[PDB]
DNA sequence: TATATATATATATATATATATATATATATATATATATATATATATATATATATATATATATATATATATATATATATATATATATATATATATATATATATATATATATATATATATATATATATATATATATATATATATATATATATATATATATATATATATATATATATATATATATATATATATATATATATATATATATATATATATATATATATAT
DNA sequence: ATATATATATATATATATATATATATATATATATATATATATATATATATATATATATATATATATATATATATATATATATATATATATATATATATATATATATATATATATATATATATATATATATATATATATATATATATATATATATATATATATATATATATATATATATATATATATATATATATATATATATATATATATATATATATATATATA
């Protein structure tokens, strides 16, 4: 027993693993070039949506998750942050009442949920413009987040998940981390990428 | 894909398309050589068959839900679009609540789908005779809820 | 239950998916090169008709659809605008009375239909010259849209759908978005395309 | 991978994917030529077969453990998440202790997984009737422990 | 009998052996370029985790292992140092009580266990900043190590192994051996590498 | 390589891996052309078969040694690591002494392996019941010595 | 190369290595083009086969010599080293004298190999029982001499 | 140039820090000088494109003939020139081959054993990894499947008529091409048949005996 | 029992030799001749088909239009929802196998030595031969082209003229006008970059110091070869 201790996360190769595996699958559907372009577009979309939103949120919230419920049993918190990003923000499909009811029904203290909702809002507003504009300049807290988010969600009807999928970032261009203003901080990550190819003779 | 009433043709379509996907899966690059061997071919055939059988066995509840939604809509003279929408609602409510009971009370989902259907919830429809009729969404929503609980004998 | 949350739209890969899948299907009918040319022409036609008309209309009207009847249950509006672009414009097969009758029979407030018809006219006149000339220089509104559109449609007989299909844009060339005047604004989209191939060594 | 109840589908999936891995293994570079030869093809087929057979034969105990954890959780109205977590716990305790007995006392693992479940161990759960209930983590942990020894007849 | 006497260690070719063999395997999954990038990323990760932590630890500890229980049967000591690096440090999953109990159950003298914990902590605090900050500036000894480590593990709940896997070194940069301060000593090893390629005409 | 109990899977693994090695061996540079030829392919297949058969036939003695070591360890409640170590010891004493008899007396190898096991030779083990037990290394070593001679009927 | 008892494995090994050497031989530089053509491939295969057949047919005498030397050493309890040395001696003496009879009398080779073995000709060996024994080199040399003459019935 | 040590002198290097002079870099903004990019309209300067025709210049293409310079071709014969083939022997040169032995070099092989190299295998814990599997949910992406409708695209289908391109069918005759069929005889290539004898090859069959090989039958011991 | 060995011996037939001889048939020669074909000429004529024209019609099908509609499936959207998979991330946990560690052994191969032999080839030399092809000489004819000449004639091509005429593109004017670029202005902006400042702070260098120390090579001595 106790064979190994696997770890699941974005390891700077999930890109290539995804690309290569789906390429190998789809060659028997498309032929070489068509499958190539297909997997290229597929991964680009998956990146700019899932990575840019969910992975940044998970990386930001991991430490506070450990602070609150330090455990391997933080999986329900992951459920909560996922639904919050999808079901509440960007869709206005459910109010804070629903999440708090559900997760206290699942055994989560309420104020924990309120705090998590507060922080995910405070960061998603930095990631996505439209959500920041809908919430305005209101710092969220486990004292005020519920009323504010409930107002925002009830003000809007159920939004089509087409907003949540691609269009939201598609319509609006944003500052790059290769810019002035507040876009002058992150390329360190991308920087390594460059170095890599130069070392590989690429 | 356009609307097609479920029938054996659909079963066979799913079967063959899964055959294609599986032969794509096994020989990740050497699809041709794997395609030439009859043995892995038999294996892939049986796999696709098992997969279709799985998918069928896990669909009859949704069929029943769509059926009862159709009956109710026909009884209340509702255009096809909203019939499909209520089919989706019924499948959702049976799945998350009746079967697995995700952590949410019924009335909560009810109000969620209510906000879904707003624009507010008493819609007017013109029958084939020219007699306009009106129906409340929330009422017929709650109606199929009880109707659903009758089916599974909950 | 609640396995996933799918999203359906044009995702900068529908070209490749369409081409590749139909190529694979048809190679068993034509052989390689003939199937290649066939899928090329098929997608080109599908592009220049469906994309250029319907997808632009959908992207334009999605916001107003949400503002008016914000819902996942917006489908009736979608079929409304589809029939509008097909049945009334480019064919003069039906008068506004037909659509308003049908969709109030389906439970839609009439003035909403009127507003939508006004807007689809206001944009289709920008996209298609012939309709712009048929309607002339008349801004549509829910107060005057029905009158003008009924005047136009009764004035013209039922047109053969050969107009609505391909020939309409085939006969008349338009200003490119790669031109001066009012064709100097959008190629940003196409621009990305170029960059893409350069990055792929293409 | 998403949740899928174990069935023959999984068996065949593992079978074929192991075919892919083995054909990759043998012809380290000459994958094509090895893929073309039917003799090594039969060899790889039978190898993947034996491999799947091994993997199945050494998985039934885990299946029984997950089964009993499912029964207990269903009896105690516990949400799916903790059902899976307790399945994993029972797996761990049967593996390291019941079968091989790496040198650690059961109560030690008990307190370890207890700290694993803290936040602190009497969680409140809302059933489908709306009646809130509470369960002690340590107690039910000790509970399935005894049940576990009951199965293997320890 | 007595065929040979194999020796297993990091022999300045495990990089190449790993890369090559896995490349050979994966070409039949990916194709040349994708498999190449795959093995590159995989080995980079395996290096920067396993080498940097475990191999340096083993190289430091080997002489003391020989001094204490000089034998080919230091095998349990290697198991112990593995458990210590993974289970206790970087995870706080178990307290020293568990390890000492288990290994005296396996027949290891307890004070030996305490000694090894002391040294592995004293070295890991140099290797990983986070552990050094968790333990602070306290020298470990078989007289005091158990108390301090049990204090630390009781203080922190079980952490997700995602910390122990990749993120730990990923988030924080460290002083290179290509720096001033305490990073101006080790280029010797790297130097050899460079020399090699120059002699190989590379 | 992680520990895996002997089974047919290992046979097939050795088979295919030697296939790869031999196709590498023959066409020292022209590996591809040799890979295309079916005749030399059958030759390599039969060669790898013979090689696996050889390796199997000359391994059963070590298997029996590991077996009796496992039995003794189980009877004395010894941790797995030491079970493997004593397996290796029994293999040594059968090979170098019982089979070919290199020029060395038994008790010499005995004391050699004793210094191997020192730290010093009476180890304390905590069973699953908590009852600690002690065993002399030299004794159990001498114990399996005769037990080995019992097997081979020396 | 390490000692490997003769078996069919050796036959096939020599076979394939001769394949490599011959494909190297024919296409002195254009090895690739020759490697692509299946006709010269068949020719090379059959050539290597014939060559292995030759090498086999011209080795059984040396095998018998090594066999009888092994039997004699077993009867006189000699360590493997000297067993191989006397095998080589028997091979030499049968080749140069028994078969081709180069111009040399037997006792000449005898004394030659005697000076080969000195240090001086009565070596002491300690058996597995602890009973030391001594054997005269010249005697056992002469002993296997006649024994060889018995095999071929010379 | 080496061999021991010691200098100066300067080439780097690495030690710790400090300057100076720079080369970049990122930090925020400001300049200037440029390199591009737009965003709208004007230049002159090519760059093509037209759209109209007209030039000169040359690239080809014809149409008729004439040259010249060549490239082949055939007609007949004659040279040199070298290629390579046979007909006669002789050389050198080296390609293998064989005949006896002796080398060195190396390819394996076996005989003992000893290293090291990594190839796998079996005995217990850590990696990245994917093989997955589950077991719990959540994503995006996708393959499908519904459920209502709407498109465009093409797959057929039917409805009515019209084309075009074919596939056959018929209705008259006329071709060429061919498959046969006759009707006369003549060839050639065969397939058999006969009439005479002779072969070689092999199918059996005898007539005597001798083998090996194996098919079964007749005296006691094992699987 | 059936079948396999360990000796002796039949009969029986399966073949094979060891000689002589049949008859029979399998081919093959050797001549003469049939007869039946398989084709092929040689003329004449059918008949039947395979095509092809030569006109006029069909029906049938293959496509394509020309309009209208289906139903069906191929895709694509439009929205809600499933189900099944392809992956991915979340956390926990097994088993399996694929590579790497961390020790102890195997066996197995890939090598490398450590001695002694083989055997087999790869070459090399040591004499004597071959045959074989590689060339070269020493006397003669073939195609064979490789050229050249020596006349005549083609056809074909390369060009060049000698007229007329196209078409085509190479440029150039003549006029008008596009569109696309190349640079230039004309204003307002960007972004990007080249530098330069304007302060700060790094990082990497090029040097220069400021003490210590290496190794390295540039020289110079201080004895020696």
């Amino acid at each position: 027993g106790r064979q190994s201790h696997k770890k699941i996360d974005v390891r700077n190769d999930t890109s290539t693993r995804y690309k290569g595996k789906l390429y190998g699958i789809f060659v028997n559907y498309m032929g070489e070039k068509y499958a190539q372009q297909l997997v290229e577009n597929m991964y680009s979309n998956y990146n700019d949506v899932f990575v840019e939103i969910y992975n940044k949120m998970h990386n930001a919230l991991r430490p506070t998750l450990v602070k609150l419920a330090g455990a391997g049993a933080t999986f329900p918190l992951w459920q909560l942050v996922n639904e919050a990003i999808y079901a509440v923000y960007l869709t206005h499909k459910e109010t804070a009442s629903f999440l708090v009811t559900k997760y206290v029904a699942r055994g989560v203290p309420a104020m924990t949920v309120k705090t998590l909702l507060a922080e995910v809002g405070n960061q998603l507003k930095e990631l996505v413009p439209a959500v920041a504009e809908q919430i305005g300049s209101v710092t969220l807290d486990h004292t005020n987040v519920v009323s504010t988010v409930d107002n925002i969600v009830t003000s809007m009807p159920a939004l089509p998940n087409s907003y949540a999928g691609v269009l939201m970032k598609t319509k609006v261009p944003t500052v790059t981390p290769h810019y002035a203003g507040t876009g002058t901080f992150s390329s360190m990550e991308s920087a390594y990428k460059a170095l890599e190819d130069i070392e590989r003779g690429l | 894909r356009r609307n097609r009433r479920l029938s054996s043709a659909s079963v066979y379509r799913y079967y063959l398309k899964r055959i294609s996907m599986n032969i794509g899966t096994t020989g990740h690059v050497n699809g041709l050589s794997i395609a030439g061997n009859p043995e892995i071919m038999r294996a892939i055939a049986r796999l696709s068959e098992q997969e279709t059988y799985n998918w069928v066995t896990d669909y009859a509840p949704s069929h029943l839900a769509k059926e009862v939604v159709k009956q109710i809509s026909g009884k209340y003279n509702i255009p096809g679009a909203y019939q499909g929408l209520l089919m989706a609602f019924a499948e959702k409510v049976l799945a998350n609540y009746i079967l697995d009971y995700k952590g949410e009370p019924l009335v909560e989902i009810h109000h969620n789908f209510l906000w879904e259907l707003m624009q507010g919830f008493i819609y007017t429809f013109v029958r084939k005779d020219g007699k306009p009729v009106t129906v409340d969404m929330s009422k017929v929503l709650t109606e199929i809820e009880d109707a659903l609980f009758k089916l599974v004998k909950k």
